[PDB]
């Protein structure tokens, strides 16, 4: 939402089933905790 | 009550899951695409 408003961000994995992230280049994996993973048609 | 004018074929059809008119459904059947990113599941 912009750096000045907040440093919180959301990550979208395009064209990926949400189970394939637990199945799984990016070193950071701090979002694998989930508990708010949403499966959209975009990803 | 549109003065005898009949718009049923261009007005939405509530029965269908997509509220498309008869002519809109005809057009969508007429045109065949090749994918639009319908969440590929591999
Ligand atoms: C407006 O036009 C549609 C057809 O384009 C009419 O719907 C038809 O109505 C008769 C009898 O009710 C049915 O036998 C047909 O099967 C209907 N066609 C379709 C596609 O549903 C409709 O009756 C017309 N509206 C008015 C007020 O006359
Ligand atoms: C938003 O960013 C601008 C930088 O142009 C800054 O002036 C402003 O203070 C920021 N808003 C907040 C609440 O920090
Ligand atoms: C993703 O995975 C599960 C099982 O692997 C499947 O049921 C689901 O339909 C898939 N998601 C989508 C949006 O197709």
């Amino acid at each position: 939402p912009g750096t000045n408003t907040s440093n919180q961000v959301a990550v979208l994995y395009q064209g990926v089933n949400c189970t394939e992230v637990p199945v799984a280049t990016p070193t950071w994996r701090v979002y694998s905790t989930g508990s708010n993973v949403f499966q959209t048609r975009a990803g | 009550d549109f003065g005898g004018f009949n718009f049923s074929q261009i007005l939405p059809d509530p029965s269908k899951p997509s509220k498309r008119s008869f002519i809109e459904d005809l057009l969508f059947n007429k045109v065949t695409l090749a994918d639009a990113g319908f969440i590929k599941q591999y």
